């Protein structure tokens, strides 16, 4: 079939101040996680267009716009932080409490993004692949946050958040909508 | 290569639910029939292979009133065909 | 401006070719060439190499052959490093051609090495007569199975409106008013196939709405496609032979393009499919670079004793610079082996970096044995030429990291090395318990020139294999501690850091910062006191030990934070005021680098802040304003956290954080020729 | 400006030119033009002679002749200039001229520059090499 897409609701965006969660991966292959653009389309791979940046845990490397190697592949039941800090642009991928580098030794994956509409957590995944999105509601339930990301001063996501954040899955059942009057190949003209 | 234009109506009998198509006004051999309370979507698809492709032409024949009628409770009555902004295109 | 013209191609296809028809002429000045060569290569980029091979195909026609020339060599090199990161036989066509034509001669490898990466008089048979008919009859039967299909309406004149074919029936219905258009044509490609095959007989049997029958039931074979592939350069020598009479009074097949190719390919494929019926059918990448390697490769050992003894030799440096090219850009295994054995014993610079690229791009045993031999005989030699030995003696230890990537002779020049460039000779030193008694030895001396040359090979063996390595790591712990040759010494040291044995470190390496502690605190007293440069001197020394000094401390910090996440805290506070101290300094230290201070402190911040920030941020602004006085004077989240000395400890980091704050912290144009 | 050439050569050219005057008026001939050059040894080809005549009726007259031999030896120094010029920076003369080394050299020449000027030659430009410092004086 296709890929499908996790994210949380919209409402959860974050403008500022410096953020971190985690994500266990229990059987490797194609998954896909890191940060998205509020405004994000379901159509797409996740990290094609403009709209996000994650890293892929399948070949290690990043996906926005196209893609480059990034660190190492994956093994099965290892952790794959993601944290954010919008004081800077920055954007830091850690794996298993190590902090992954690119190939020019540089750590921060992304620089100078702009801060925009805002951004919120997102996954992918492929057929088959199975793992669980730990978005850090007990801070004791993180494994990994205490190695890295701690006193650095990330603090996670659901940190004062007595319910769960709810999450949007993108369907595969394809239902009816009007055509955009600002489509790129598809037009109509009421005469 | 047709230089001409493949005109094809339909046509749908509410009281009845009987469904007939007609091709250039000539009668086609296949019809339908369906349940009493059951509702319709009018519906084209199609693979476009030019830079104009179709046309939704909401008119009537010589004795029946137009699709206007049939989805406005308030203009039941009235046989003009009318296109308010509620009626678009879907995809 | 001109990126991206998927708009339009033609117009600028002709464009393109009317600069090159005017880069070289009669009436122009090397004033107003220049101009246009500079026009070209600046067209050259900023278009996609899409549209670039329609002039590459006209290009590699002209130049490559021939020693005006440089004005092509320039603009295929900056098309050819255009895309590293159809015309592909016509590139390597012109490379075998530069090297056909391997000053002049330097202005040509540069743009090589970027792109590594009779029918009148022919007789006709009797089936020829017979089959100039036939593929005039098959062609009629062809022709109007293909215009009927698009509804073509038949004319006694051929109106195009109409789609008239007043053709529309067999050669056999045909007169000789009405096969004279298919005459001429099935009796010369006829007679093209005899004078380049002379088989022209029938060895088997035969094969309106005209319709051609199924040609395409049997392939092309090895001399099948090899004679189609003749037939269509023998129709396009004939048609272009024809144009170049009939002009006077221009593509070739090989180089043609790939829409042109798809065209022209059409009228022997089904010629060869025409003479297939009635019997007359007339039948008659790299490793080839590597080949005339190798074939150079024996004329140059050839010549090498032909000089050792008493042009080519300039096209040797010309091949070398592209064997050193395609080294670097990279059965056909051994034909590189082969080549890598060829030239080892014609050295038995230049060529030795393009054998360490060779060297670095992995019957040889034997002439490693005797390499081994002439090195042991080079050693007695050495205990007693030089240069052969010595560039020998890296390519070795090249090799001997290559292929970790004649034992007994290897081990022969082991005992010679460890008999007797000391550092060079511990070099490749490195690349049981006759080592274990000598591990308990240095160990006994680290307790107290081959000294430092002993411990190299004991790495590179220790770490082909647990306590044992740590306590190699405390032996060269004190070596230090009481000390150059260190910086080969710390090139294995962070080697093998990986494997407690941590806690006896860090109760070394407390000591080892104290006393560096101490030493940079003098220099710092020295700084506050000619004296001047002896000081700068001291500091110099004291940043030399502290390169090696720090170098260990980051791969150890690299379990220290795995672990514990005590001694390090005591190991912060330390290296705090070293980064302190790093805070004319740096001025020594930088001369020293031709940084570690830096990631030093990145590693002791996570630590250090693992042990009420606004005390620490007021304690801060006091240290951007001594302050232990004026120390003395979510986070509920964050309490659950902490909780699952203090004036001192938070006035000890406030500092480092701001020192760390602190860290992270026209002319006119005469003017312009006057000053020239 | 005919005062980039020095007198010798005009002693020279003049010594060329009347050797080849046609009775002493000073006119010479289109094809004499090219071989009094030649008679100086230099070899333009005649698409460097039909530009310069039709730059200035078959009739060369000295002052005519002159000024275009100032152009022929203007553009050739403009160019040789420069790299001389690069000399007298580096200690060893091969492009090798260390930025310590010019925040002296530039404020003790004779064009008055100041130490901001010299400095905004530095920050819009370790050691820099020749065929960089000749991109960024001509610009």
């Amino acid at each position: 079939d296709r890929v499908r897409i996790f994210r949380a609701e919209k409402s959860y965006t974050v403008q500022s101040g410096r953020w971190y969660f985690e994500f266990e991966a229990v059987t490797t292959g194609e998954m896909r996680v890191g940060w998205a653009r509020p405004e994000l389309r379901p159509d797409v791979e996740l990290g094609a267009d403009e709209l996000a940046y994650v890293f892929n845990g399948h070949r290690g490397q990043r996906w926005h716009l196209g893609s480059e190697p990034f660190g190492r592949p994956w093994q099965s039941g290892d952790v794959v932080g993601c944290m954010i800090d919008l004081t800077e642009n920055t954007i830091i991928f850690t794996l298993n409490g190590e902090v992954l580098m690119s190939d020019s030794g540089s750590e921060t994956a992304f620089r100078e993004i702009e801060i925009g509409d805002g951004f919120l957590p997102v996954c992918s995944l492929g057929p088959g692949q199975v793992g669980h999105l730990n978005l850090g509601q007990d801070v004791s339930s993180l494994r990994f946050f205490a190695i890295c990301g701690l006193q650095e001063g990330f603090e996670p996501f659901a940190i004062n958040m007595q319910r769960p954040v709810t999450t949007w899955f993108s369907k595969s059942l394809p239902q009816f909508e009007p055509v955009p009057p600002e489509h790129p190949h598809y037009e109509v003209a009421r005469m | 290569i047709s230089h001409t234009d493949l005109v094809i109506g339909c046509l749908v009998d509410l009281a009845t639910g009987l469904m007939t198509f007609t091709a250039n006004g000539k009668e086609s051999n296949t019809f339908f029939q369906v349940e009493p309370n059951t509702k319709l979507f009018p519906a084209v698809f199609v693979l476009p292979t030019h830079q104009n492709v179709i046309q939704f032409e909401l008119g009537k024949q010589k004795n029946i009133m137009p699709l206007s009628a049939a989805m406005f409770l308030s203009e039941r009555k009235n046989p003009a065909p009318q296109c308010p902004p509620r009626l678009e295109v879907q995809m | 401006l001109f990126a991206g013209t998927e708009h339009r191609a033609i117009m600028v296809d002709s464009m393109l070719h009317t600069v090159y028809r005017l880069s070289r002429g009669r009436s122009l000045t090397k004033a107003q060439r220049d101009v246009i060569e500079d026009c070209l290569m600046a067209l050259c980029r900023y278009i996609r190499p899409s549209m670039l091979q329609h002039l590459l195909r006209r290009l590699v026609f002209d130049v490559p052959i021939l020693n005006k020339m440089p004005l092509k060599l320039l603009t295929n090199h900056y098309e050819r490093c255009w895309k590293y990161y159809a015309n592909f036989g016509v590139t390597s066509e012109e490379e075998l051609h530069l090297t056909r034509k391997l000053l002049a001669h330097k202005k040509y490898d540069q743009e090589l090495y970027r792109m590594a990466m009779e029918t009148l008089n022919v007789i006709i048979p009797e089936k020829l007569d017979s089959f100039i008919n036939k593929f005039a009859e098959y062609t009629h039967e062809k022709w109007a199975f293909d215009k009927i299909q698009n509804n073509w309406s038949y004319g006694e004149n051929v109106d195009e409106e109409l789609k008239t074919h007043p053709m529309l029936r067999p050669y056999k219905t045909f007169s000789e008013k009405d096969k004279e258009i298919y005459r001429w044509p099935i009796k010369e490609s006829l007679k093209a196939m005899i004078a380049w095959e002379w088989t022209i007989e029938k060895a088997r049997e035969g094969e309106y709405n005209p319709q051609p029958p199924d040609l395409s039931g049997v392939t092309l074979s090895r001399e099948l496609q090899a004679m189609a592939e003749q037939l269509a350069e023998n129709y396009h020598n004939t048609w272009g032979r024809k144009k170049k009479q009939e002009l006077e009074a221009l593509v070739p097949y090989d180089t043609l393009t790939a829409k042109e190719k798809a065209r022209d390919r059409e009228k022997a494929q089904e010629l060869l499919k025409f003479l297939q019926m009635n019997g007359y059918a007339v039948t008659r990448i790299e490793k080839r670079f590597a080949f005339g390697f190798l074939q150079q490769l024996l004329r140059w050992m050839d010549i090498s004793q032909e000089f050792i003894a008493h042009k080519f030799f300039a096209k040797i440096l010309l091949p070398l610079i592209n064997q050193y090219f395609t080294n670097h850009c990279l059965l056909g295994s051994g034909g590189h082996a082969s080549n890598k054995e060829k030239e080892m014993i014609t050295s038995l610079l230049v060529r030795h970096r393009v054998s360490l690229f060779g060297t670095d791009a992995p019957t040889t045993l034997f002439q490693h044995i005797a390499q081994h031999q002439f090195g042991d005989d080079v050693i007695l030699d050495d205990v007693q030429l030089c240069s052969i030995y010595s560039l020998g003696t890296t390519k070795n230890t090249y090799v001997e990291k290559l292929r970790p990537a004649a034992a007994a002779m290897p081990v022969a020049f082991l005992e010679p090395q460890l008999n007797e460039t000391k550092s060079p000779r511990e070099r490749a030193i490195l690349g049981v318990i006759e080592i274990t008694l000598p591990m308990l030895c240095s160990y006994l001396p680290r307790w107290w020139p081959p000294a430092l040359p002993a411990g190299a090979p004991p790495p590179c063996t220790a770490v082909t294999s647990l306590g044992n390595i740590l306590r190699i790591i405390v032996n060269n712990l004190g070596i230090d501690e009481a000390t150059v040759f260190a910086q080969p010494i710390v090139s294995r040291a962070r080697p093998e850091l990986l494997h407690i044995p941590t806690i006896g470190r860090l109760r070394k390496r407390a000591g080892k910062v104290v006393a560096e502690e101490e030493q940079l605190r003098l220099e710092a007293k020295a700084e506050a006191e000619r004296d001047e440069f002896s000081v700068l001197c001291r500091d110099l020394y004291a940043l030399y030990p502290l390169l090696i000094r720090y170098v260990d401390n980051n791969r150890a910090h690299w379990l220290t934070e795995p672990n514990a996440n005590f001694r390090m805290v005591g190991e912060i506070f330390i290296y705090w005021s070293k980064s302190h101290n790093f805070k004319q300094n740096f001025v020594v230290q930088n001369e020293i680098n031709n940084t570690l201070k830096k990631m030093l402190p990145i590693g002791l911040n996570m630590c250090a802040p693992t042990d009420m920030l606004a005390k620490t941020r007021y304690a801060l602004k006091d240290t951007d304003e001594l302050q232990n006085n004026l120390h003395l004077q979510l986070r509920w989240q964050m309490a659950l956290y902490r909780g699952l000395e203090k004036i001192v400890r938070r006035v000890q980091e406030v500092s480092a954080v701001l020192y760390h704050l602190e860290q992270t912290e026209l002319l006119s144009k005469q003017r312009r020729r006057a000053v020239v | 400006m005919a005062d980039q050439l020095t007198e010798e050569q005009i002693a020279e050219f003049k010594e060329a030119f009347s050797l080849f005057d046609k009775d002493g008026d000073g006119t010479i001939t289109t094809k004499a033009l090219g071989t009094v050059m030649r008679s100086l040894g230099q070899n333009p080809t005649e698409a460097e002679l039909q530009d310069m005549i039709n730059e200035v009726n078959g009739t060369i007259d000295f002052p005519a002749f002159l000024t275009m031999m100032a152009r022929k030896m203007k553009d050739t120094d403009s160019e040789e200039e420069i790299r001389e010029a690069f000399r007298v920076f580096d200690k060893d003369g091969n492009g090798y001229i260390s930025a310590a080394a010019l925040r002296h050299v530039m404020t003790n020449l004779g064009e008055k520059l100041t130490d901001e000027e010299v400095d905004e030659m530095i920050r819009e430009a370790g050691q820099v090499n020749y065929e960089a410092f000749v991109q960024m004086m001509t610009a």
